[PDB]
RNA sequence: UGACAUUGUGAAGAGACAUAGAGGGCUACCUUUAUAGUUUCU
RNA sequence: GGUGAAAUUCUUGGAUUUAUUGAAGACUAACUACUGCGAAAGCAUUUGCCAAGGACGUUUUCAUUAAUCAAGAACGAAAGUUAGGGGAUCGAAGAUGAUCAGAUACCGUCGUAGUCUUAACCAUAAACUAUGCCGACUAGGGAUCGGGUGGUGUUUUUUUAAUGACCCACUCGGCACCUUACGAGAAAUCAAAGUCUUUGGGUUCUGGGGGGAGUAUGGUCGCAAGGCUGAAACUUAAAGGAAUU
RNA sequence: CGCGGGGUGGAGCAGCCCGGUAGCUCGUCGGGCUAGGAACCCGAAGGUCGUCGGUUCAAAUCCGGCCCCCGCAACCA
RNA sequence: GACCCUUAAC
């Protein structure tokens, strides 16, 4: 039968979406199927935050920040765990945790 | 893998620091602070004549640390040598470049992102293809989420682009360019010819590439120290 | 399809050229009849980075 | 089997079928 | 005052390059990567050799007069992962720990707008 | 090289294939809020002392 | 393919002649200079 | 370099890595969405040119010119096929390693053919919304894309002397969106899949147990690959759909 | 009816820089894995080396006979 | 990382 209304996609009055490549295993899936992740990250890993800040040439800072947009297929997405299976009736759920 | 080299000698010394000395490099009048680093080359062996081992040679700079203020920290100055005296080099605008975290901060869904780039020429005969880059922004008391352009406003906003920056740079020298860059001028003349349009956030010049110099001219360069 | 008096590649109970017919480029007249100096030989395929 | 692959078995048989009958043809 | 270089940390999976050169970029002082202090491939992409790498980059650039270096961090980027390997923090981390000064980090991963094509395939790597 | 001591301040959970180390947050002896995540082999507890045959370590997980 | 010959001036760390550190499980290829003087890789 | 781990491979002849005038080809990231356009296939850098189009608005015009459609026609992803140009990247075919009973697979490294212009062909896809088109009516509620209408609403050059961008209320058209919901359904579920034993708005196409079998004795189109059309003998008690445990 | 190689466990190879009184793989057997098969793991057995005769420095490798596996030449009137 | 198979015998 039918898995979901939306056919597991983004996809309603287009017929096409270009591919983008899974970055874990570089499957092409469709860009509107894909479970993009954006990650903003710190680039020192908060962990050595202080000890690059106390050796710093400047007080205070900015300590940028690294942003990546990741796409990944379906296989890799659950494999990751970036999304789970979920229940039957919770799978209509689209807001994030 | 220290040991698992299969082959590198088939046949079967001298510190390169002792050969290579320290060189000062500096920047132009434009920018405030002049001393900007120190650079390496191989001794003065007659095969290399250091000193044209140094000419062809780019340091990129953060306009923070070239102009003492954390106001200019995402923009990065590319100088390039030009001549020696004497362990005293001297240099000239190059090329300037945004760096990677503030252009990826800026760039987030939901708004429009409006590119423009000109290749005009400088009137000291420098060319330069100069980018800018826009966002349209949500408007104060805006209660749709999105705030997107009209595709029209995109080529209306990215038409009073080109023209302010082909006006400004066409009709000022390569060095008159770069001091009115810094205090950021050209973003603010843009902010108000675009206000008509839409409201446009974010409105700075990204890279300024230099695609050719013209003639050296000696005193051009030594106008900027003398 | 000539005589060995005509032609290096005359001659044979069959039609055959019998030895390379990649000849040297410091050859002498008489001898550069076939692939003169050739780098390369076959079917080309793909590109030659031109 | 697959479908995918019986149809690809069908037609090299189709295919040995067209040339086996063009050389009595 | 200050004399510069710049870390330029190239962190792969299974290498990471830290390896310092001067203002200009063109003059490389102790290219150490963490393939040369550990005996397996395998056990390259740890941090620990991250590290190793990093401590004797400092060591060597600290005897040539190099006091601080600005960081330059960099994935592999173009049509590969893309995100920095595991060892990318430690040869940071190590760098700063070494009584070298930092400044201006900056991740300068080439990033393509519309790359050639990835390897791998349309179905990808399947394993 | 001479070693480290080490006192630990937080212990945060048994980790490994079968959960027979532990991950604990530790605090150098000298030169303090210099904090350090260690794994132990065997049974550790609140306010114990480690030793460390290398210090600028941090491993967050084992897997 | 090399040498010599028709091959007409200078410069550069001239494998320069006697008294000289190191890197290697006081020890004769490896940027060297203080003492008249014709030659370099090119 | 590469991997789960390796190996194939490149490294005196300097690999990998660092850093401005560099020959190429492809692709258009991030912005990018339950967003837009197109008959679908499909379409994402800028600018110029060229024709086209829907929706809106119209106290403009014609006046039934319409709907759906055998035959007939245009277009039709990818792959593939003639032909000259380009060939960066990736990479059906084509050799190492693990499996060992193999691994002519999945994983590494390469690598030919393969995504531009044609008389150009081919005409097929899970070409899917597996929902033919036109028309009417039947519940709720917000949002969004266009376009209009009304609010001396908020904010904007030379600051409150053309406007634009926002905010509320409508409206037309569109992409859609929250339920085992009146109704429908075998159920899954359904804003149509309702208005259907209380059975008729118009119209095109298709199916009649499973297999043999989309298999031609045939015909027709195609360079070919193949497309379209399309049985019978024979053999079966099931095959199948949606739930439940 | 000439000229050459080769014959070692059931099978395939080690004595061919003249000598470890015979070793290495597959197969077979035993045990262990597994709910039996397989795959895997741990062990064991197996041929006085085609036969006969020659130096007697561990000689049968290298010598001379017969058998067997084969291979090349078998033409010009 | 690797992991093939399973009654004719009521």
């Amino acid at each position: 039968p039918k898995k979901r209304a939306s056919n597991g996609r983004n996809k309603k009055g287009r017929g096409h979406v270009k591919p983008v490549r899974c970055v874990n295993c570089s499957k092409s899936i469709p860009k509107d199927k894909a479970i993009k992740r954006m990650a903003i990250r710190n680039i020192v890993e908060a962990a050595a935050v202080r000890d690059l800040s106390e050796a710093s040439v400047y007080p205070e800072y900015a300590l940028p920040k690294t942003y990546n947009k990741l796409h990944y297929c379906v296989s890799c997405a659950i494999h990751a765990r970036i999304v789970r299976v979920r229940s039957r009736e919770d799978r209509k759920n689209r807001a994030p945790p | 893998a220290v040991g698992k080299n299969k082959r590198l000698s088939k046949g079967k010394v001298v510190d390169p620091f002792t050969r290579k000395e320290w060189f000062d490099i500096k920047a132009p009048s434009t920018f405030e602070n002049r001393n900007v680093g120190k650079t390496l080359v191989n001794k003065s062996t007659g095969l290399k004549s250091a000193s044209d081992a140094l000419k062809g040679r780019v340091v990129e700079v953060c306009l923070a640390d070239l102009q003492g203020s954390e106001d200019h920290s995402f923009r990065k100055i590319k100088l390039r040598v030009d001549e020696v005296q004497g362990k005293n080099l001297l240099t000239n605008f190059h090329g300037m470049d945004f760096t990677t975290d503030k252009l990826r901060s800026m760039v987030r869904k939901w708004q429009t992102l409006i590119e423009a780039n000109v290749t005009v020429k400088t009137s000291d005969d420098y060319v330069l293809r100069i980018f800018a880059i826009a966002f349209t922004r949500k408007q104060a008391n805006q209660v749709k989420r999105h705030s997107y352009a009209q595709s029209s406003h995109i080529r209306a906003i990215r038409k009073v682009i080109s023209e302010i920056l082909t006006k400004e740079v066409q009709g000022s020298t390569l060095a008159q360019l770069t001091s009115k860059l810094i205090p950021e001028v050209i973003n603010k003349e843009i902010e108000n010819a675009t206000k008509d349009i839409f409201p446009l956030q974010n409105i700075h010049v990204r890279k300024v590439k230099l695609l050719k110099q013209p003639k050296f001219d000696v005193g051009a360069l030594m106008a900027l120290h003398g | 399809a000539m005589n060995p008096v005509d032609h290096p590649h005359g001659g044979g109970n069959h039609q055959h050229i019998g030895k390379a017919s990649t000849i040297s480029r410091g050859a002498v007249s008489g001898q550069k009849a076939g692939l003169i100096a050739a780098r390369r030989t076959g079917l080309l395929r793909g590109s030659q980075k031109t | 089997m697959r479908a995918k692959w019986r149809k690809k078995r069908t037609r090299r048989l189709k295919r040995k079928r067209r040339k086996v009958r063009a050389r009595s043809k | 005052s200050q004399v510069f270089g710049v870390a330029r940390i190239y962190a792969s999976f299974n290498d990471t390059f830290v390896h310092v050169t001067d203002l200009s970029g063109k003059e490389t002082i102790a290219r150490v990567t963490g393939g040369m202090k550990v005996k397996a491939d395998r056990d390259e992409s740890s941090p620990y050799a991250a590290m190793l790498a990093a401590q004797d980059v400092a060591a060597k650039c600290k005897e040539v007069g190099i006091t601080a270096v600005h960081v330059k961090i960099r994935a592999t980027g173009g049509t590969r992962t893309k995100t920095p390997g595991p060892g990318g923090q430690a040869a940071l981390r190590a760098l700063a720990r070494s009584g070298l000064r930092i400044g201006r980090i900056e991740d300068v991963t080439p990033v393509p707008s519309d790359s050639t094509r990835k390897k791998g395939g349309r179905r990808g790597r399947r394993l | 090289t001479p070693v480290t001591l080490a006192k630990v301040i937080k212990v945060l959970g048994r980790t490994g294939s079968r959960g027979g180390v532990t991950q604990v947050r530790v605090e150098f002896l000298e030169d303090t809020s210099r904090t350090i995540v260690r794994n132990v082999k065997g049974p550790v507890r609140e306010n114990d002392i480690l030793v460390l045959m290398e210090s600028e370590r941090e491993a967050r997980r084992l897997r």
